[PDB]
C-alpha cells in the first residue's frame, strides 16, 4: 500500500508530454486550448504533490479561470483558420526537430550544476537517487504560511515591485482601449 | 405561517440537511473518541498530536498526563523520508 | 526540473515549428512561462526560501497582463484584415 | 531584499553557511577574499549536496558489489 | 473515412451470438452466415420490366439519401477571400 | 441637454450637489474611498490620546536575552 | 523545516544513545496537559530555558552536541513541574485538559477550570500565571470578567466546579 | 416645462438612499409577499367543476 | 475507512435530495405566490414531482443534432455538475464537521467556482451556429463580470478574518455575524449571486434564446438533467457563500445555559443535539436564501445585457473599490488588524 | 484514503451513471430533421462569423487585469497584522494606482454599446 | 384557506379512511355534506365552510379508480 502513491511525479511528466503533443496536434484550436487547460491542471496536481498547493489554486482560479476562458473568448468570436498537422506540410521538420529537442533538453539539464566537465553535468542531473530526511524543529511559533510570507515580503521588503505591478496592470487597461476603442473625438 | 404545502419542501430540505449534520458530528466524534473535531490546525500541532500517538500506544487523540514517559519513547521518534523532487 | 525543462523545450519546438495557428503561439508562450514557474517553484520548496515563489506570483501577474495585451493586438489586426490566416502572423 | 526568509518567514535552510560566508568576505578584500574558499564551498553543499550524495555513492557501493 | 475491419468468421459470430442476449436488436449471426451467400437471380422469375418500371440504382440516390450524413467541415480555399474581406467592417465601433 | 455637468471649476460646491443628484453611484463612491485615508491621518492620533493607545508587540518568536550566560544549578545529574 | 511532500516512509531507529551523554526522563505528557502546565513550566524553568537557548546560540551549529547538559536541565525541570501538579493539583488539571480537548486546543473554552488551577498551584506550588510584555493599563485576558469570546458549550464539570468553589469560598 | 436637478423638493441624500436601498423594489417584493399569504384561486377539476350557465354551448 | 464512505453517502443524498425538493419549492412557492398552487398531483402534497421530471427525461432520446458536437454537448453538462457538487466538500455544518477541513477553504471555493464559466463557453461550441456563439459571449461576460464582486466581497470579509479556513471564519462570527457591520455587502453578495446562477431578472440569454432557433441551452435527456441539478446545487452553494461569509453560517444563540441544565457529561445525545442545531441554523438561513431567490424571480422584470454590464461596472465596483480603502482604514484608527486564526 | 480524496475523485468517476442508464434505456432512432435544428433559417457559404461590438470583447480583455488586482490583494488579507501601518499604507497606494485606471475606463465609456441609426435632432429650415 | 388547521379539522370530521381515500383521488381535504349520489355511483358533497372559495363548495367523490 505504502508505494502505490510513489511514481506520481512520474506520471505528471508523463501526462504532461502527452497533453503537449496533443496540443501540437489537435486539429481545431479549441482543443489545443482545451489540452492547455488540462496541462494547467496537471501542473497544479505536481504543485500539489511538491506541498504548494496554494499555488495550485491560485493557478486554477488565474489561469484556468481568467486566462483560458479569455482565448476561448476570442476565438469563439475571430475566424482563426487552421492547417491541419500533415506529412506533405511538416515531416521536414523532423531532423532539426530532433537534433533540437536532443540539443536543448541535454543543454537544460546541463546548465544547473557547477561541475567543470561536460559530460559529468548531465551525470549530476539524473542523480536522483538518495531521499531527503525531513526533521522537525519547534521554534516557528506562530501559523505562518506561504501566501502570508510573501504578502510580508511583498508589502514590506519588495513593496516597490508592487508598486510597478500596479502600473503593469494599468497599462492592462489603459493598452487594450487605446488599441480596441476608437475615441469619437 | 399559510401555506404548509409550499412549505413541506422546505420542511424536507431543513430536515434532511439537519439530519446530515447531525449524523456527521456524531460520526467525526466516533472517529475521534469522544472529542469534538480539530480544525485550522497548523504544523505545531500537526507535531504535537505526532508527538501524542508516540506516546499512546498509536490511540489517536487520548491523552497522557503522567511526568514521565515510557522508555519506549525513547526509541519510537520518526524521521521521515521523502522522495527526491523532479 | 524535468517537467518544467519538458514542457519548456516542447511549448518551444511547437512555437517554432508551427504552420497552422497564431493561437498554438500564444498557448506555447502560456505553456513556457508555466514551465518556468515550475521550475522555479521546485528550486523555491528545496531552499525553503520565499523569493522563487515570489517571481513566481510576478510572473502569473505578467503572463496574465501578457495575455491581455497580446489578445488586444490581435483583436486590432483582425479588425483591419477580418481573418486571421494559417500564415502571415 | 528578501534574501534569507523561508516560506514560513524566517531563516533558510542555508542561512547559517551564507552567512558565514558573508562574515568572511567583510573582513577581507578582494585579494585576500580566497580564504572564504572553505565557506562558498559549505554553502554550495548545503544547497545542493553533491559531496554527501558521492559519499552516499560510495556507501551503497560497498553495500553493492562487494557483498554480491 | 467509414470503418471497417474484417476479423475472422468464428469470432464475430460468437460475438453476434452473444450479443443476442440484450434486448434489442443487433447484427445476428445468421447474418454474418449470408455475409458468405452472394445473390443468384432465378431466370424464371419475371422481373421489374414485365411490370414496365425501370428502377433507379444506387450510385445516383446515394447523394440524397446520405447527405443528411454529410458534415461539410468548411469552405474551399479562402485564400483569395483576404482582399475582399478588408472592404468589410468586423468590429463595429 | 437637462442637466448638462456645469463643470468642477465654474464651481466646486454646485458640481458636488450636481453629482450627489445626478451621479450618486459616483459621489458616493468618491466620498467613502477618500473617507478612509483622510480618517485615517485626522483621526488615529485624537485616538491613541483619549480612547486607548497601540497595544504592545506579540512576541513573534523566542525572546532570546541580550545578555551573557550566567553559571547555573539544579537539576543536574545524579 | 517544511513538511514532507509526495511521498515519504517514516523510519525508526533501534540505536542507543552514547554512553558519554547520561540518561535523562523524558516528560510524557500529550498536548492537552502540556497546554495546560505550560505557563508554570514557564515561571519555573526561565533561567534554564534561556540559558539552554543561549548555548544553542553561542554554539553557531553545534547546538544538538553542546546543548545536551542543558536541555536535561530543562526536561528535568519540567518533569519537577508536573510531577508536582499530579502529586497535589490533579483533578483540576485534569477539568483543564479535559476542557482543552473538547475545544480546538483554545483557552478561551477553559476558564472555570483555568480559575481553579490557577488558585491550586499558586497556593501549594507558588507558581502564577503571567502574560509578559503588557503594560500596567492592559487587562490579560484570562482575567476579564466579561469577554466577547465565549465557549459554545461551557464545560459540565468545571461549570459544577466553580459553582460549588464559589459555595465553598475557595475563589 | 421639464424640472431640473436645481427645482428639487427633495435631497440629494434623500433620493440616494432610495436609489441604494431599492426601496420601490423592496414595496413589490412585499406586495407579491403578500399574495402568498391569501387563499389560492385553484379549484380541482376533475373533481370541481367551474362555472357553466343555461345558456352554454 | 468505512464511517468516511457512510459520511460521503449521507451528505451525497442529503445535497442531492435537497436539490430535487428545491425544484418543487420553486414551484410551489411561485405559484402561491401568484395565487395558485402546484405541483400537488404527483406524489402526495406534490413530493414526488421532480423525480417524476427525472424518471421522463432519463427515458427520452439524446438527440444530437446534424452539425453539433457529440462529445461536448455530452460531457459539458457533466462537467458542470462536477464543478458543481465539488464545491460541497469544504462547507462546514458545524465546528470542524466537514468532508473537507482546508485551510485554503476560501480559495477552492473561489477557485471552483471559476470554473463554471465553461458550460456556457463550451455550449456555444455545440453547433455550426454563428449566433449561439455570441450568445455564449454574453452569457460569460456577465459570469466573469459579477465573479469579480463575489472575490472582492470574499477579500473584505478577509479582512476581517485572516484565514481561509471556512469553519474559522464561522467562529468569528460568534461575537457578530457580518452582516451586521456590511449590511450593504450583504444585498451585494445576493445581487451577484442572482447573477452568478444567471437566474431572473439576470436570465438575459436563456429569455433572449428562447425568441430565437438558437443561443440556449437545447440539450434532451440526461444532459437536460445534469443542467437542472448544476443550477439548482449552485443556487444552495452561494448561499452557502452567502452564510459562512455574512450570515454565521450555522451560529445561532449561545445554548451553554440550556445544555448545561439538560446535561451533566459529554454523551451521544448531547453531540447529537449540538449538531442538530448548528446545521438547523445553517439550514433556516439556506431556505430563506433560497425563497429570496424565488421571491425576486417572482417579483421583478429582467435586464438587458447593456444595463447588466453597466450595473456592474460603472455602479457596483466603484463602492467596492471604496470598500477597499475603507475596511482597512476603520481597522488602522482603532488598531484592530485581525491576527492570524 | 481520506474523505475529501475520496469525493472529489468519486464525483467524476461517478458522474457519468444517469448518462449510462440514459444512454442504455432511451430510444435512439433519428429522423433527418430530427438531425434538424430550427423553424426555418438557413445561410449559405458567407462567413464564419459576425461583426461584434468592441464591448463585448473589451470586458473579457479588462476581467484580466481587474482580477489580477482583486487576487493580489490576497497576500495583503493574509499578511495584514504582520504588515501593520506600513504594509497598510502600500495597498492603500496600489489600490489609488489601479482606481486611477478605472477612472480612465469610466472617463473613456469603453464599455457602452454605440448606436449607429441615430435619431435626427437638426432642424427642418425651408430655403425662401 | 390554504392552511393546514383547516386540513387537521376536517381530517377530523372525515375520517381517516376518506382522508386517505380523498388524499389518492382528489389530493385535498374536503369535508361536506352528502347531497345525493348518481346513477353510476358517484357522490356528491357540498360544503358550507368559509374557508372553502368561490366554486370549491361542490365536488365529486367518484366510485372508479379511473375516474372521468
Ligand atoms: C487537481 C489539482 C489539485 C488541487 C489541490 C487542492 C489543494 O490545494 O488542497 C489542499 C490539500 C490539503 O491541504 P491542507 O489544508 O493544508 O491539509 C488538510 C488535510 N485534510 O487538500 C487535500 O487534502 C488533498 C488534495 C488532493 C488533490
Ligand atoms: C465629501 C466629498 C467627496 C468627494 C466627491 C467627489 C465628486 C465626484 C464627482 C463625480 O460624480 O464624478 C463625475 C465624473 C464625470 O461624470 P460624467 O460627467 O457623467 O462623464 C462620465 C462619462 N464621460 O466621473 C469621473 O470622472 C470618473 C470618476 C470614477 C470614480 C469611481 C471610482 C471611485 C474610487 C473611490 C476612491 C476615491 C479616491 C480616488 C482618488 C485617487 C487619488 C490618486
Ligand atoms: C457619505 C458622506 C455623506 C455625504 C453627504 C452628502 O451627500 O452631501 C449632499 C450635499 C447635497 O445636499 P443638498 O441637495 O444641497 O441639500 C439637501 C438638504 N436637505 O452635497 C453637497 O452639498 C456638497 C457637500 C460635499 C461634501
Ligand atoms: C430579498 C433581496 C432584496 C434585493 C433584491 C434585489 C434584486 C436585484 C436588484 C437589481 C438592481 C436594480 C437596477 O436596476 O440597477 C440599475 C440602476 C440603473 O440606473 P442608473 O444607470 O444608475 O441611472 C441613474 C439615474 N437614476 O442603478 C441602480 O439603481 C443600482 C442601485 C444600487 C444597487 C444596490 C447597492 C446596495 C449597496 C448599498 C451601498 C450603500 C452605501 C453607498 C452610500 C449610501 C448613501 C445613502
Ligand atoms: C413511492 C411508493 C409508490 O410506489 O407510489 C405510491 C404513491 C402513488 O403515487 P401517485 O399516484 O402519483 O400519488 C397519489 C396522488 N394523486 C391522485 C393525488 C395522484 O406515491 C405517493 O402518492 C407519494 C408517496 C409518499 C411521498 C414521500 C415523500
Ligand atoms: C433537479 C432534480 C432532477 C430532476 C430535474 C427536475 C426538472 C424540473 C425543473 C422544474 C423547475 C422549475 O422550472 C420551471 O418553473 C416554472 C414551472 O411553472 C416554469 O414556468 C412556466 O410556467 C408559468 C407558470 O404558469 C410561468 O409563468 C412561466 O411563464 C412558464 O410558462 C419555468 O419556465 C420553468 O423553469
Amino acid at each position: 500500500m505504502m508505494y502505490l502513491t510513489y511514481y506520481f511525479i512520474e506520471i505528471t511528466i508523463f501526462l504532461a508530454i502527452l497533453c503537449t503533443i496533443f496540443i501540437i496536434s489537435a486539429k481545431n484550436p479549441m482543443v489545443s486550448i482545451l489540452y492547455m487547460i488540462a496541462l494547467f491542471v496537471i501542473a497544479a496536481m505536481y504543485l500539489y504533490l511538491i506541498g504548494l498547493g496554494i499555488f495550485s489554486l491560485l493557478y486554477i482560479m488565474i489561469y484556468i479561470g481568467a486566462i483560458a476562458v479569455l482565448f476561448l473568448f476570442i476565438i469563439t468570436l475571430l475566424d482563426i483558420n487552421s492547417t491541419e498537422l500533415s506529412v506533405k506540410s511538416n515531416i521536414r521538420d523532423l531532423p532539426l526537430v530532433l537534433i533540437s529537442l536532443i540539443v536543448l533538453t541535454i543543454s537544460g539539464l546541463m546548465i544547473y550544476s557547477n561541475d567543470s566537465i561536460l559530460i559529468n553535468k548531465l551525470l549530476e542531473a539524473f542523480g536522483n537517487d538518495y531521499n531527503t530526511i525531513i526533521t522537525q524543529d519547534w521554534f516557528n511559533i506562530e501559523n505562518t504560511t506561504l501566501l502570508t510570507t510573501i504578502g510580508n515580503v511583498l508589502l514590506t521588503n519588495n513593496a516597490f515591485i508592487l508598486l510597478v505591478l500596479a502600473i503593469v496592470l494599468l497599462l492592462g487597461i489603459i493598452g487594450p482601449i487605446s488599441i480596441t476603442m476608437k475615441h469619437k473625438e | 405561517a399559510i401555506p404548509f404545502e409550499a412549505l413541506l419542501p422546505y420542511g424536507i430540505i431543513f430536515g434532511l440537511l439537519t439530519a446530515g449534520g447531525g449524523a456527521m458530528q456524531v460520526l467525526h466524534v466516533y472517529r475521534n473518541g469522544g472529542v469534538r473535531d480539530r480544525f485550522a490546525i497548523d504544523q505545531w500541532d500537526s507535531q504535537m498530536m505526532e508527538r501524542d500517538l508516540r506516546l499512546n500506544g498509536g490511540q489517536g487523540r487520548k491523552q497522557v498526563d503522567q511526568a514521565t514517559a515510557p522508555e519506549a519513547f525513547k526509541h519510537n521518534h520518526v524521521w521521515k523520508s521523502e522522495r527526491p523532487l523532479i | 526540473m524535468f517537467i518544467g525543462t519538458i514542457i519548456l523545450v516542447l511549448s518551444f519546438l511547437g512555437f517554432v515549428f508551427n504552420r497552422r495557428n497564431i493561437i498554438l503561439a500564444f498557448i506555447c508562450l502560456e505553456t513556457m512561462l508555466l514551465g518556468i514557474n515550475l521550475i522555479l517553484l521546485r528550486n523555491s520548496v528545496l531552499f525553503d526560501d520565499i523569493s522563487g515563489s515570489l517571481f513566481a506570483i510576478v510572473i502569473i501577474i505578467l503572463a496574465g497582463v501578457e495575455s491581455a495585451i497580446g489578445l488586444s493586438l490581435l483583436v486590432s489586426y483582425y479588425r483591419l484584415r477580418g481573418v486571421i490566416n494559417s500564415y502571415g502572423i | 531584499t528578501a534574501a534569507g526568509i523561508s516560506l514560513t518567514g524566517g531563516r533558510n535552510r542555508c542561512f547559517s553557511e551564507w552567512q558565514s560566508f558573508m562574515h568572511c568576505t567583510a573582513k577581507t578584500d578582494a585579494k585576500s577574499r580566497a580564504q572564504c574558499l572553505p565557506n562558498f564551498e559549505d554553502y554550495m553543499e548545503c544547497l545542493h549536496h553533491t559531496k554527501e550524495k558521492a559519499r552516499l555513492r560510495e556507501i551503497e557501493s560497498v553495500l553493492k558489489q562487494k557483498k554480491e | 473515412e467509414v470503418r471497417h475491419i474484417e476479423l475472422p468468421k468464428a469470432l464475430y459470430q460468437a460475438y453476434t451470438k452473444a450479443t443476442q442476449a440484450i434486448w434489442w436488436p443487433t447484427y445476428s449471426p445468421d447474418q454474418v452466415e449470408r455475409q458468405f451467400l452472394s445473390q443468384k437471380i432465378d431466370p424464371s422469375a419475371k422481373t421489374f420490366n414485365d411490370l414496365d418500371l425501370t428502377p433507379m440504382e444506387l450510385p445516383d440516390l446515394m447523394f440524397k439519401l446520405i447527405r443528411p450524413y454529410r458534415v461539410n467541415t468548411f469552405q474551399h480555399d479562402v485564400s483569395q477571400l483576404e482582399n475582399k474581406e478588408k472592404t468589410f467592417v468586423h468590429i463595429l465601433d | 441637454m437637462i442637466n448638462a455637468n456645469p463643470g468642477f471649476w465654474n464651481g466646486p460646491f454646485r458640481y458636488l450637489r450636481w453629482s450627489a443628484h445626478n451621479r450618486p453611484h459616483l459621489f458616493f463612491a468618491f466620498a467613502i474611498g477618500i473617507a478612509g485615508p483622510v480618517a485615517a491621518l485626522t483621526l488615529t492620533p485624537l485616538r491613541r490620546k483619549y480612547l486607548y493607545p497601540d497595544h504592545s508587540p506579540l512576541p513573534q518568536s523566542y525572546p532570546l536575552p541580550q545578555r551573557a550566560r550566567e553559571q547555573l544549578t539544579g537539576f543536574d545529574d545524579e | 523545516p517544511r513538511e514532507a511532500a509526495a511521498h515519504w516512509v517514516p523510519f525508526e531507529d533501534k540505536a542507543n544513545m552514547p554512553d558519554n551523554v547520561p540518561d535523562v526522563v523524558e516528560v510524557g505528557a500529550t498536548s492537552a496537559p502540556l497546554l495546560s502546565a505550560s505557563y508554570f513550566i514557564g515561571a519555573k524553568c526561565k533561567p534554564y530555558n534561556d540559558d539552554f537557548m543561549l548555548c544553542r546560540e553561542e554554539s553557531q551549529g553545534s547546538g544538538a552536541i553542546d546543548c545536551l547538559k542543558e536541555g536535561r536541565r530543562v526536561t528535568r525541570c519540567a518533569v519537577s513541574v508536573i510531577e508536582d501538579i499530579n502529586k497535589s493539583c490533579l483533578d483540576e488539571f485534569r477539568l483543564h485538559w479535559q476542557c482543552l480537548e473538547q475545544n480546538n486546543h483554545q483557552l478561551s473554552g477553559c476558564r472555570k477550570a483555568e480559575a481553579l488551577l490557577n488558585k491550586c498551584v499558586f497556593t501549594k506550588l507558588n507558581l502564577e500565571k503571567k502574560i509578559p510584555g503588557l503594560r500596567p493599563d492592559e487587562e490579560p485576558v484570562f482575567l476579564k470578567k466579561d469577554p466577547w469570546i465565549k465557549p459554545a458549550v461551557d464545560d459540565f464539570k468545571s461549570v459544577r466546579a466553580y459553582a460549588e468553589a464559589k459555595k465553598n469560598g475557595t475563589l | 416645462r421639464p424640472a431640473t436637478w436645481e427645482e428639487s423638493e427633495e435631497g440629494a441624500l434623500s433620493k440616494a438612499t432610495k436609489y441604494f436601498l431599492l426601496a420601490e423594489m423592496f414595496r413589490g417584493l412585499y406586495v407579491v409577499l403578500e399574495q402568498f399569504f391569501r387563499a389560492p384561486y385553484t379549484i380541482y377539476y376533475p373533481f370541481e367543476k367551474g362555472p357553466v350557465s343555461p345558456r352554454f354551448r | 475507512m468505512i464511517i468516511n464512505i457512510v459520511e460521503i453517502l449521507i451528505f451525497l443524498v442529503c445535497v442531492l435530495f435537497s436539490v430535487a425538493y428545491l425544484t418543487v419549492a420553486e414551484r410551489k412557492t411561485l405559484a402561491y405566490m401568484q395565487r395558485r398552487l402546484g405541483p400537488n398531483f404527483v406524489g402526495y402534497y406534490g413530493l414526488l414531482q421532480a423525480f417524476a421530471d427525472a424518471v421522463k427525461l432519463l427515458l427520452k432520446e439524446i438527440v444530437l443534432p446534424k452539425e453539433s458536437n457529440y462529445i461536448i454537448l455530452v460531457i459539458s453538462p457533466l462537467i458542470t455538475l462536477i464543478t458543481a457538487l465539488i464545491g460541497w466538500v469544504v462547507i462546514p455544518l458545524g465546528p470542524g464537521i466537514t468532508l473537507g477541513e482546508l485551510n485554503l477553504g476560501i480559495l477552492f471555493s473561489l477557485a471552483i467556482g471559476s470554473l463554471g464559466v465553461f458550460g456556457s463557453l463550451l455550449s456555444g461550441w455545440s453547433s455550426n451556429s454563428k449566433y449561439s456563439l455570441l450568445g455564449s459571449i454574453r452569457s460569460t461576460a456577465q459570469l466573469i463580470s459579477y465573479e469579480l464582486i463575489l472575490t472582492s466581497i470574499f477579500i473584505i470579509i478577509i479582512m476581517f478574518v485572516s484565514s481561509l479556513n471556512i469553519t474559522t471564519i464561522i467562529e468569528t462570527q460568534r461575537v457578530v455575524w457580518y452582516c451586521i457591520p456590511l449590511l450593504p455587502l450583504l444585498l451585494i453578495f445576493f445581487i451577484a449571486s442572482v447573477a452568478e446562477t444567471a437566474r431572473p431578472p439576470f436570465d438575459l440569454t436563456e429569455s433572449e434564446s428562447e425568441l430565437v432557433a438558437g443561443y440556449f441551452t437545447e440539450y434532451s435527456g440526461s444532459p437536460f438533467v445534469f443542467f437542472f441539478l448544476a443550477e439548482y446545487s449552485n443556487i444552495i452553494l452561494i448561499s452557502a457563500f452567502n452564510g459562512y461569509l455574512l450570515l454565521g453560517g450555522y451560529l445561532s444563540f449561545n445554548y451553554s445555559y440550556l445544555f448545561n441544565i439538560l446535561f451533566n457529561d459529554y454523551s451521544y445525545v448531547s453531540f447529537l443535539f449540538e449538531g442538530l442545531i448548528n446545521s438547523s441554523a445553517y439550514a433556516i438561513k439556506l431556505v430563506f436564501l433560497m425563497f429570496s431567490f424565488i421571491w425576486v424571480r417572482a417579483a421583478f422584470p429582467r435586464f438587458t445585457y447593456d444595463n447588466l454590464i453597466n450595473f456592474c461596472w460603472i455602479i457596483l465596483l466603484p463602492l467596492l473599490f471604496g470598500i477597499f480603502l475603507i475596511i482597512p482604514s476603520t481597522l488602522y484608527i482603532f488598531d484592530s488588524f485581525p491576527t492570524l486564526i | 484514503m481520506n474523505t475529501f480524496i475520496i469525493f472529489i475523485i468519486l464525483i467524476p468517476i461517478v458522474g457519468f451513471a444517469l448518462l449510462a442508464v440514459n444512454i442504455l434505456l432511451a430510444v435512439y432512432k433519428p429522423y433527418n430533421e430530427k438531425l434538424g435544428a430550427f423553424e426555418c433559417g438557413l445561410t449559405s457559404f458567407n462567413q464564419t462569423r459576425l461583426a461584434f461590438n468592441a464591448a463585448f470583447i473589451l470586458v473579457a480583455i479588462l476581467f484580466l487585469p481587474f482580477d489580477l488586482e482583486i487576487s493580489t490583494l490576497l497576500p495583503y488579507v493574509m499578511s495584514i497584522y504582520l504588515v501593520s501601518n506600513y504594509g497598510f499604507t502600500i495597498v492603500l497606494l496600489f489600490l489609488l494606482i489601479l482606481i486611477i485606471g478605472f477612472v480612465y475606463e469610466i472617463n473613456t465609456n469603453a464599455l457602452k454599446i454605440n448606436k449607429h441609426n441615430k435619431p435626427n435632432t437638426d432642424s427642418l429650415i425651408y430655403k425662401l | 384557506s390554504s392552511s393546514l388547521y383547516r386540513v387537521l379539522r376536517n381530517a377530523w370530521e372525515v375520517g381517516p379512511r376518506s382522508y386517505w381515500k380523498q388524499l389518492n383521488s382528489i389530493g385535498d381535504t374536503k369535508s361536506g355534506r352528502l347531497v345525493g349520489t348518481d346513477i353510476y355511483g358517484n357522490k356528491f358533497y357540498e360544503t358550507d365552510h368559509q374557508d372553502e372559495i368561490h366554486l370549491r363548495t361542490r365536488y365529486v367523490e367518484y366510485k372508479e379508480k379511473d375516474y372521468d
